[PDB]
């Protein structure tokens, strides 16, 4: 009857573990309870993790935020703070972007443009409802290198935005730090992840003339709006 | 003999089952707190 | 609450972190990050106090703990006077209690309220502005004083409606949301209360609404037909 | 040996409850998000109720709920009780013949013959929207559906006197998306974007009903017996196809195995938590409680009217103040025999309870024919079963199904729906009957891609999302299933339309590279 006692004891401990969450953390979204939380975070469908390519368990730290229908600046601030505590950040709304036009504004007789369309000249239109600006600032070289293109903080932030903002809005990223924390632009016969970019970080060495320098980090965007329309062959056509 | 063993066993099973339904509210509140930190 | 946990052993300082703020090496799985943590659990003791349990040989831990007061007499709290403010500053400073102290407030309980658990879980899938019924219900979850007056205030919400706003600023076209709420003015002590309620609601909406969206609040006083409008935006915007 | 069996038996049960991991809380939440994910799906079919044509002067409406019982099925010789989910305007006409042919012009033509009653009063006959059911195998009827519904080119009414070339103004349309039936007692939720998906994957036959609209504008001479209409369609109807007089049927409707249980007087002797509800003649081993419709008794305060708790919780309002109005609530759980027990949470109460049939032999039911329809109508309508009856379909209760279900609902869910793996994974939540056809079709999803849509309106930049899905046509009954699937998928996708962005569905048929699309899904709603 030793097995009777053994089995009952075993079940007791399993039952105890059942309701002790910390015990089951197992350094990742491996337990059912961890997955349950991810479910509430709208990440419960298998196969979705593969579209993120990050340690998805990271998002649990943001769980209370993901329960909201909107995505506030409070969220972006949290993302930056979480990844590299010490780094400060600020968010501006209605960041302006220029949008190319499909057609120029022209004058016609048969099918003229009505002012109800609020037309603009034919080269570019403005967009102040599609982007926000996320500005970062650090107090040490370590954090700076992490934020620069090729760094691990840069990558992680984009990995999180991928899910937190998704397709809702694009984010323009820039970093404001003392010149003394930036590298001297140098050439190389071979490119590298940490190599300075012409229009973002490639600051020239100063001849022993620190002020704060604003550099670009990049831009977050999920959908590239490329062209594969394949017009149409047929369509939904029920008269009802 | 086995009837007596059964009753003893059933008692133990009762207690284990009761525990499952006893510690449930603990995990329940813990989960809610994790989502809404002010809750508790 | 526990503010900090740091111990000491043969490995030097033991840098434990709070569990609920997911641990870096634990969740992020990266180098130069700790794998030591703690969680706190509280149970109700025989005196009604909370017994704090720490969820972590002869390792020594230094615990930084903030406390408060327990089951003090109902009457005493309403007749308590204040003593001299510590004279840290060079000038002597006297004190005056400007109001009877508010006694400790506990979260609502009847039978543990599985309905409350369900209310919060359900809320996580709803937009607070979807209807008057939802708005009343959700706001009510914060009325931990069980004040009939606060009930009447919330019960004065008759209808919730919203519209898209098309508005210009600095030559740019911005999107926003018009939130209109109809109130029964008899639930408030005139304009004084209606205004302050609206001021709070306006602020809340700002913290709830999504990015690149301005929000305005309109409150209608049904018995008269007049309204109070909040048309303002405190968010940094249009950086360029 | 007996001790061993006892021990192992009980230990198994305990282990199972643990592994299930928290249905206790999850199910209660799910029911308030998904109003129909805590119920089984009762068996159902489509039955023709055909009146005597010879003598019928006026149209008659068959009341919804009209019952057609079955013949004895399985041990105990019990019967099923099916009832119509729609009211049917029986007209004094019937299908005489179905002939597939072709014109010298190359256009395929389907000629459908009909006949009228000797006393048909055309001022009474409801020739507004003639409801015709396609009673033929899916590989052929799926084609027929589109060929008549979307490819129609011309319609002619052939009258006696060689007057065959009478052009008729009218068209065909699907009725499977109608709001009026819903096939379930769900007139409050109206979540068509979801329900249509369960229906597509389960009782697909509901979508094989096509109405012919505009006959109200057609004047015909009085007469007796046969006449014909010609459906001219803009295609070379695929050469390989059967045709038969039995392919088309007018007088038929979907019926479901649901019936009223006796409203036995429920009495209590204290507030002993929850009470067990059970009908008389439970001993048959077949009857089962499906749902409680109403609770009203008689107490010292007069009629003891109770309010379904859910009427408060569904709103999610001040339950604190709504609950005092004598609410009631019900729960269900399988007993030791696998049958569901119903519990009541709150003097005699009259409980109005709808039931169904539970466990039974599957072959016995499949081979069972229907008995005569209750004689309510003036015409002794005959009963013809147009499709082998289904057996009860139970929802999956495994792994993390319920949590997947909750994740699915969020508006933000759309953001992760950008790959075939996810799309298949979510559609799978509705496949409660895992047959070969559904798997072949589900696995036909090869790829999913997202593209951005940008347009200006009134000076404002409008954002949207193009969701492109590539399908393997081999998993479908040709274009028929592809287009029906597509239309349904579009209606579903629209659920995720938002004030701040619109959706659009595009499908690619990979075997040909044929692209088809639907119009934009606009819905000015808050980002739930």
């Amino acid at each position: 009857l030793d097995i009777f006692s053994h089995r009952l004891i075993t079940q007791y401990y399993r039952i105890w573990r059942k309701y002790s969450y910390p015990a089951t953390f197992e350094a990742g979204g491996q337990d059912k309870t961890s997955q349950y939380l991810l479910g509430l975070a709208r990440l419960g469908i298998p196969g979705c993790a593969q579209n993120i390519a990050t340690p998805v368990s990271r998002f649990l730290a943001l769980l209370p935020l993901m329960l909201l229908p909107g995505r506030t600046a409070e969220g972006l601030t949290s993302l930056v703070t979480l990844l590299a505590p010490g780094t400060q950040a600020r968010v501006w709304h209605h960041d302006r972007r220029r949008i190319p036009l499909k057609t120029p504004l022209t004058m016609r007789v048969h099918h003229p443009v009505s002012l109800k369309s609020r037309p603009v000249m034919g080269d570019h239109a403005t967009d102040v409802n599609g982007q926000v600006l996320l500005q970062l600032s650090t107090q040490t070289g370590s954090e700076v290198q992490g934020w620069l293109p090729g760094g691990h903080l840069y990558s992680d932030l984009l990995a999180l935005l991928h899910v937190y903002l998704g397709s809702r809005l694009d984010v323009r990223l820039q970093l404001c730090v003392e010149r003394s924390l930036l590298p001297d632009a140098r050439l190389s016969c071979r490119p590298a992840a940490g190599s300075p970019q012409l229009g973002r970080t490639a600051v020239m060495r100063t001849q022993a003339k620190a002020r704060v320098m604003t550099i670009s980090l990049g831009r977050y965007q999920r959908v590239q709006e490329h062209y594969q329309r394949k017009e149409t062959q047929e369509n939904g056509d029920y008269r009802w | 003999c086995v009837e007596r063993l059964f009753e003893g066993f059933a008692f133990s099973m009762g207690r284990l089952r009761q525990k499952i339904d006893d510690d449930l509210p603990e995990l329940t509140e813990s989960l809610v707190s994790m989502l809404w930190p002010h809750y508790l | 609450s526990v503010d900090a946990v740091t111990g000491s052993g043969r490995t030097g300082s033991a840098e434990y972190v709070p569990f609920t703020s997911f641990r870096h090496r634990g969740g992020m799985l990266r180098h130069d990050a700790p794998e030591r943590y703690y969680h706190t659990r509280v149970k109700r003791g025989v005196t009604g106090m909370y017994d704090t349990w720490l969820i972590l040989e002869r390792e020594t831990l230094s615990l930084r703990i903030t406390g408060t007061n327990g089951q003090l007499p109902r009457r005493a709290l309403q007749s308590t006077l204040l003593d001299r403010c510590e004279q840290v500053l060079q000038a002597p400073v006297s004190v005056r209690n400007l109001c009877k102290p508010t006694l400790p407030v506990y979260p609502p309980t009847e039978d543990r309220f599985h309905w409350r658990v369900m209310s919060h879980l359900g809320t996580g899938f709803l937009n607070m502005l979807s209807s008057a019924e939802v708005l009343r219900g959700t706001l009510a979850l914060y009325n931990w004083r069980d004040d009939e007056l606060n009930h009447r205030r919330l019960d004065a919400i008759l209808a919730v409606q919203h519209h898209r706003i098309q508005r210009f600023e600095k030559g740019f076209l911005l999107r926003g949301l018009d939130v209109e709420v109809t109130l029964d003015g008899n639930g408030f002590a005139g304009e004084g209360d209606i205004h302050l309620f609206g001021e709070m609601l306006n602020r809340f909406l700002a913290l709830y609404a999504d990015m690149n969206q301005f929000n305005q609040l309109t409150l209608i006083v049904q018995p008269e037909g007049k309204c109070i409008r909040w048309k303002e935006n405190h968010n940094p915007r249009l950086p360029g | 040996e007996r001790l061993f069996e006892g021990f192992a038996f009980s230990m198994g049960r305990l282990r199972q409850k643990i592994d299930d991991d928290l249905p206790e809380l999850t199910e209660s939440l799910v029911s308030m998000l998904w109003p129909h994910y805590l119920r089984t799906i009762p068996s159902l079919s489509v039955v023709a109720l055909t009146p005597r044509l010879s003598v019928m002067k006026m149209a008659e409406t068959v009341p919804a709920g009209l019952e057609v019982t079955s013949r004895p099925v399985g041990p105990g010789n019990t019967v099923c009780r099916y009832r119509t989910t729609r009211a049917i305007p029986l007209n004094p006409l019937a299908v005489e013949k179905v002939v597939m042919t072709t014109e010298p012009d190359g256009r395929s033509v389907l000629k459908i013959g009909f006949a009228c009653s000797e006393l048909a009063d055309w001022s009474q006959v409801d020739l507004h929207r003639l409801s015709l059911y396609l009673a033929a195998e899916a590989p052929v009827s799926s084609t027929l559906h589109l060929m008549m519904t979307k490819r129609l080119a011309a319609l002619y009414l052939r009258l006696p006197g060689n007057d065959e070339r009478i052009r008729i103004d009218g068209w065909f349309s699907p009725g499977g998306f109608a709001e009026e039936d819903r096939l379930w007692p769900k007139g409050d939720s109206a979540f068509s974007g979801y329900q249509l998906l369960l229906e597509y994957f389960t009782f697909r036959e509901k979508f094989m009903f096509v109405h012919l609209n505009g006959l109200e504008n057609v004047s015909l001479p009085a007469g007796i017996s046969g006449f014909d209409l010609e459906v001219v369609l803009s295609q070379p109807w695929p050469a390989d196809l059967p045709v038969t007089d039995d392919a088309l049927c007018l007088h038929c409707v979907p019926v479901i195995n649901l019936f009223t249980l006796e409203a036995d007087p429920l009495i209590i002797n204290g507030l002993e938590s929850e009470y067990l509800l059970r009908p008389k003649r439970l001993q048959d081993g077949y009857t089962e409680i499906y749902s409680v419709d109403a609770v009203t008794g008689s107490g010292r305060t007069g009629s003891a009217e109770y309010v379904p708790f859910t009427s408060f919780r569904h709103r999610g309002g001040m339950l604190r103040h709504d609950a005092p109005e004598r609410y009631y609530h019900t729960r269900v759980k399988r007993g030791v025999t696998g049958m569901y027990d119903t519990w009541l949470i709150l003097e005699t109460l009259s409980l109005r309870i709808t039931g169904t049939n539970g466990q039974l032999p599957r072959r016995a039911l499949q081979s069972t024919l229907l008995d005569r329809c209750e004689q309510v109508l003036q015409a002794p309508v005959s009963v013809r079963n147009l499709c082998k009856p289904t057996l009860p379909v139970y929802p999956p209760t495994e792994d993390r199904f319920h949590w997947r279900v909750m994740s699915h609902l969020g508006t933000g869910f759309l953001n992760m729906l950008s790959s075939a793996e996810v799309l298949r994974g979510t559609l799978a939540l509705y496949n409660w009957r895992d047959d070969e056809l559904n798997h072949r079709r589900l696995d036909a999803i090869l790829a999913v891609q997202h593209h951005r849509i940008q347009r200006f309106e009134k000076g404002f930049l409008l954002r949207g999302l193009d969701v492109e899905v590539t399908l393997d046509g081999n998993g479908f009954a040709g274009e028929g299933d592809i287009h029906l699937f597509g239309e349904m998928l579009n209606r579903f996708l629209a659920l995720y339309a938002d004030m701040n962005q619109f959706n659009q569905l595009t499908l690619i048929v990979q075997p040909e590279g044929k692209c088809i699309r639907w119009k934009e899904n606009h819905n000015p709603r808050l980002p739930g």
